[PDB]
RNA sequence: GUUUUCGUUGUUUUUU
């Protein structure tokens, strides 16, 4: 998957508008880490 | 037993919050005249494991 | 029943006389207005560069601890609330410093004022930085040196004490009640006697002090408390009083309002 | 290092203050003098900048790389 | 390309993995990498 | 590993059996171990680190 | 690193309801109230009101743990009132209250200006 | 395309 390694930022959720890189994107779900947080969170590619 | 109840607020006000530095080192290392080690961003068909 | 008697009002401070009411409830609504008080305070701490001589953690967190005119929180939208893609004017506010010390010589200190309000769900009096006077440049934020620039981009967003402490309202919230151990709520230490080595509560005076012979009433109850309502300034004793009010009113009706609908 | 933004225990903001704090230490006003002319009544507040150390000229001393 | 900066007399120069690393200016032996160019955030808590 | 599962519990020195014991799991956030404070006397220790 | 989320002190999932009724069939008209996102400041308020109605025969409410935004309570109101009935009895009451003393406040801050 | 690896031995320090 090379829709990956690249800057990611978030539109609607919990952590709406934080800056983030796309890590692990087994299927139909993407997981991201964080700047602020020293934390990966998983979400759906949607968001 | 020497367990410890704090102000949640007064760290949210980072009372006690400290800082961490690391530092590394590295540095290109010499086989000989004609060999050595590099510095680069290595490409899988280039390097291995 | 409640009662209100304001004893010594301010712009931060609202010090009143309330009584005919429970100290569960005076208890539950001191809580409500320090922790369940939704208001503004810079979050999105963003550097387009630095040159200062602290990490860059250091300046956010002590950018989010300042206090921001807050007056409109209660119109503007939680971030999350809000649909738009990214933030927009209307969930989030923009604001803005970029200080820069010349000269090889000195020392520029940045100050809050140099937080700017660059956006902001207008007309919204919001994301106004706080400070003591107009003159007063406000919290010292920085100090930069020779060849020592300053440029950044934050972004607020309305939250709660709960959240965050920075969120906090009211710097202090004090209370009390029968200053004179009238209930006998408490027992007083002491060496030779608690009278002679314990001061006297300021509020003594509402209170006459419990004669020799007075028969202990195991009918007495809190019913007169004492009460200073400090704000950090981004809000009015007056408004956080009401909004801490109203937020607990909101917090009832949505309890009722799941009591019918679960039913 | 610097001023504290806040009073740690009940969250007064205090930074401002430093300032017009030295300059009333300048002229030798008492500790608790000061103290009570800024309106700093809690300990809880007074606390801090009767004890607070301020070392980031150190850090200004030392030559910027640039 | 990558941009770089000394330590003694406060310049920035490039160099491309090519030139022994020595200041480009003042011969300062001890070099430095910059900022990098994307953007950065905190969450001031 | 689910909550209420049963798993060993073992503390430093051995000195007797009863220094070590099993234990049902009740996974909470944070990063310590929990442990009602009666247990403490045969583990004979305080939260002093 | 295993610490929870700050956020979500007062963000009530969806799939949970912010209350959860259960009656206590160990005692007649008893029921318990297993609450999300509430602390004491909601708790002991509805509670002391509550306890000050004569139509209640037991009330209690007490937190499992402080890490978890979530309590619990068992109401017992006699016979003739179900439970419920007087926790939105009490929520009305408080209410009432909260407006009245809110008015009031509002009466003193102008007056005192 | 599945698959897939870092050293030792010492020292000294503290950790109860
Ligand atoms: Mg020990
Ligand atoms: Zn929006
Ligand atoms: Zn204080
Ligand atoms: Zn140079």
């Amino acid at each position: 998957d090379p829709t990956l390694n690249k800057t990611v930022k978030i539109r609607q959720g919990g952590y709406k508008g934080k800056i983030g890189i796309v890590k692990e994107a087994n299927g139909d779900r993407f997981r991201v880490e964080l700047h602020n947080p020293n934390k990966t969170i998983p979400i759906p590619c949607s968001f | 037993e020497d367990s410890m109840i704090m102000n949640q607020s007064s760290i949210d006000r980072g009372l006690f919050r400290s800082l961490f530095f690391r530092s590394y080192m590295d540095q290109e290392k010499r086989f000989g005249i004609s060999i050595v080690e590099e510095f680069e961003k290595p490409t899988r068909a280039t390097t291995l494991r | 029943e409640p009662k209100v008697n304001i004893i010594n009002a301010q712009d931060d401070e609202v010090e009143l006389m309330l009584s005919d009411v429970n100290l569960s409830l005076a208890n539950s609504l001191r809580r409500t207005m320090l922790a369940e008080v939704p208001t503004l305070a810079i979050d999105l701490v963003e550097i387009k560069m630095n040159t200062s001589v602290l990490a860059d953690e250091f300046i956010s967190h002590r950018l989010g601890l300042i206090p921001l005119v807050s007056e409109d929180v209660e119109e503007m939208k939680y971030s999350r609330d809000c649909t738009c893609e990214d933030y927009c004017d209307e969930c989030s506010v923009v604001l803005e410093l970029s200080a820069r010390h010349e000269g090889e010589e000195g020392t520029t200190d940045v100050y809050s004022s140099s937080l700017i309000k660059v956006s902001g769900p207008g007309n919204l009096n919001v994301g106004e930085p706080v400070r003591r006077d107009d003159y007063d440049q406000g919290i010292l934020l920085c100090k930069l040196r020779n060849h020592q620039e300053l440029n950044i981009r934050c972004i607020a967003k309305k939250g709660i004490a709960k959240e965050h402490a920075k969120w906090s309202p009211c710097s202090a919230i004090a209370f009390e009640y029968d200053p004179h151990n009238k209930l006998k709520h408490t027992d007083f230490w002491f060496e030779v006697d608690a009278k002679k080595e314990w001061p006297d509560s300021k509020y003594a005076t509402w209170e006459e002090p419990p004669k020799p012979g007075e028969v202990f009433d195991y009918k007495a109850k809190p019913n007169r408390f004492y009460m200073t309502v400090e704000t950090t300034g981004s809000l009015k004793a007056n408004q956080v009083f009401s909004r801490g009010i109203k937020t607990l009113q909101e917090k009832l009706a949505n309890v009722l309002f799941e009591l019918e609908n679960s039913r | 290092m610097i001023i504290p933004v806040r009073c740690f225990s009940c969250g007064k903001v205090v930074g401002d203050k430093w300032d017009a704090y030295l300059r009333l230490l300048e002229e030798g006003k008492q500790e608790g003098d000061a103290l009570d002319e800024l309106k700093l009544k809690r300990y809880c507040c007074r606390r801090m900048v009767l004890t607070h150390v301020d070392l980031i000229e150190k850090f200004l001393r030392y030559n910027p790389l640039e | 390309g990558v941009k770089y900066t000394c330590g003694a007399c406060a310049h920035n120069f490039s160099l491309n993995k090519s030139d022994p690393v020595r200041c480009k200016e003042c011969g300062h032996r001890v070099i430095y990498k910059a900022r990098t160019k994307r953007m950065i955030q905190f969450d001031a808590r | 590993l689910m909550d209420d599962d049963p798993v060993l519990f073992n503390r430093q020195p051995s000195l007797h059996k009863m220094s070590m014991m099993a234990h049902r799991v009740k996974v909470m956030p944070y990063s310590t171990f929990r442990l009602n404070l009666s247990v403490t006397s045969p583990y004979n220790a305080d939260f002093d680190g | 690193m295993n610490a929870p989320d700050r956020f979500e002190l007062f963000i009530l999932p969806d799939d949970v309801p912010k209350l959860k009724i259960t009656p206590d069939s160990r005692v007649p008209n008893c029921i318990i109230i297993k609450f999300e996102r509430e602390d004491h400041t909601l708790a002991n308020l509805l509670r002391e009101e509550l306890a000050l109605y004569p139509d209640v025969t037991f009330v209690a409410y007490k937190v499992e743990h402080p890490l978890f935004a979530n309590f619990v309570m068992r109401l017992q109101t006699e016979e003739g009132t179900r439970p419920k009935q007087a926790l939105e009895r009490a929520c009305a009451s408080i209410i009432n209250k909260l407006k009245t003393l809110d008015h009031k406040f509002n009466e003193e801050w102008n007056i005192k200006n």
